[PDB]
């Protein structure tokens, strides 16, 4: 009552309240962010210097995947199609179009086709193709229904624990090698049970080697 | 004083939904 | 300042090369000279770029086996 009005009692109780809760919000939005689809990437069609359709090729036309990336069962790297393969196509179909410039600007000149990279690693990581793809592992877990999408979009971000997960727990995602093609496949009811038997058959390793470091880093 | 005790008890846990929600199953 | 991570382009070929696998190193034998006296190297061509040079088992004077020299060409 000296220098301070009648309301302070309550508004000085009031601002540490309104202080904690700003507090943790602010750890709030620091997490959000750090999380989101806009941070990683995820969900966004990222726009193609040639805008190739997934969608016209595969569920369409009805080209195996096989026949573009062709190096994915036998290197940790698959095989962005080169311009020999889309002219052995484009030669004759919709030639004389303006959607396929580019590739027809390529081919007769040494440039290549500027593509922009989807899913990107911090090159520390080292992935491979050809491991997976022969444990039974299919594109539908990792990439998702990229036969239908008429632009490639990252369908989930590339966390560490997202690869722990599978590593820890491959029972629930592991699959009967038929990874190339059976996007429309899914994973049966008796999951667990199949997986199991597929972890035995196929010597998948314990995640005691799986979780080390040097599997993925370098 | 009592309902204050009460108010401050449903701000914790609000908050600790929010905060298990984001790093836990959010992703 | 956003987005984690930058564009990242990739350029492929436009006529794939015949014998290669992308992303599987290739080796092949070659000769490194000294003081004119040669000797055989297995080299590793990552992408068609020499990065590692080893002993070529099959050749006298380098029987799996280097010397500084043809190390640092
Ligand atoms: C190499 C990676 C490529 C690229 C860059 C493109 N294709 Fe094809 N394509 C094929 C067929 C039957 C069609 C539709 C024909 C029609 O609509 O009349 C297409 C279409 C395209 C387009 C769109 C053209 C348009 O809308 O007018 C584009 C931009 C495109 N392609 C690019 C057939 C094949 C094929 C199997 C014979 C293969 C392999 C490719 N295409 C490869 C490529
Ligand atoms: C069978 C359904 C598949 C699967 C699972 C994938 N592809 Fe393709 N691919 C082709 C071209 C020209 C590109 C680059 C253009 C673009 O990305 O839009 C790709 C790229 C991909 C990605 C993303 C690459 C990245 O850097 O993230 C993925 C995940 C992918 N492919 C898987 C060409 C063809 C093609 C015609 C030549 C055919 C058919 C397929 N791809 C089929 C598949
Ligand atoms: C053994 C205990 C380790 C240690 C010490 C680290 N890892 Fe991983 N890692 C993997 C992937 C796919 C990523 C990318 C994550 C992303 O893009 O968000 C990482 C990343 C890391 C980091 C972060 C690096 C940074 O922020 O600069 C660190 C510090 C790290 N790793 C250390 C993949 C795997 C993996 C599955 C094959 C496993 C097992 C490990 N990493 C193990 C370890
Ligand atoms: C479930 C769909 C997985 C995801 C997600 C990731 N990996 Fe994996 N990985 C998976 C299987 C079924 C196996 C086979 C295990 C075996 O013992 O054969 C692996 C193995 C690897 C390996 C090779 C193992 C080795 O001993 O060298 C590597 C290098 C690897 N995995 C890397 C890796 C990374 C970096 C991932 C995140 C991008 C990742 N895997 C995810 C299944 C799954
Ligand atoms: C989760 C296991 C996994 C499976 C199985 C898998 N992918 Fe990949 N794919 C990835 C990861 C991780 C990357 C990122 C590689 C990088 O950034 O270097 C990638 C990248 C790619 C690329 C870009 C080129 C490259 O080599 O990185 C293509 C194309 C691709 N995947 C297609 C395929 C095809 C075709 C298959 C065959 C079914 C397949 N993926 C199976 C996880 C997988």
């Amino acid at each position: 009552a000296q220098i301070f009005p009648r309301n302070a009692n309550l508004l000085s109780r009031l601002s540490i309240f309104a202080l904690v809760l700003l507090v943790v919000e602010g750890i709030l939005i620091l997490g959000v962010y750090f999380r989101s689809n806009y941070f990683r990437q995820v969900n966004v069609a990222i726009e193609q210097p040639v805008a190739f359709s997934h969608q016209l090729h595969v569920n369409v036309v009805g080209i195996d995947c096989r026949y573009c990336h062709t190096s994915v069962d036998q290197s940790y790297f698959a095989n962005i199609p080169a311009t020999e393969t889309c002219m052995t196509c484009h030669s004759q179909i919709k030639t004389y179009s303006p959607l396929l410039e580019k590739v027809r600007e390529s081919y007769a000149t040494g440039k290549p086709i500027e593509w922009v990279k989807v899913y990107d690693l911090p090159n520390f990581v080292y992935f491979n193709h050809s491991i997976h793809v022969n444990k039974g592992i299919g594109c539908s877990t990792c990439h998702g229904q990229v036969n239908n999408m008429p632009v490639v979009w990252q369908q989930q971000a590339l966390y560490m624990g997202w690869c722990l997960n599978c590593h820890r727990n491959p029972e629930l995602y592991v699959r009967p090698r038929e990874e190339v093609y059976n996007m429309d496949y899914v994973p049966p009811s008796n999951q667990l049970e199949i997986g199991r038997q597929l972890v035995a058959e196929y010597g998948i390793m314990p995640p005691d080697q799986l979780t080390n470091c040097y599997v993925c880093h370098r | 004083v009592k309902p204050v005790f009460l108010a401050v008890t449903l701000t914790g846990m609000v908050a600790f939904l929010l905060m298990v929600w984001l790093f836990a199953f959010y992703w | 300042a956003c987005t984690y991570q930058p564009r990242q382009y990739i350029a492929p070929f436009d006529r794939q090369p015949e014998g290669r696998v992308p992303g599987i190193p290739q080796y092949f034998a070659s000769t490194l000279t000294l003081g004119g006296y040669g000797t055989g190297v297995l080299v590793r061509s990552n992408e068609g770029r020499p990065t590692k040079v080893e002993g070529n088992p099959r050749h006298p004077a380098s029987l799996g086996g280097t010397d500084l020299f043809a190390q640092a060409e």
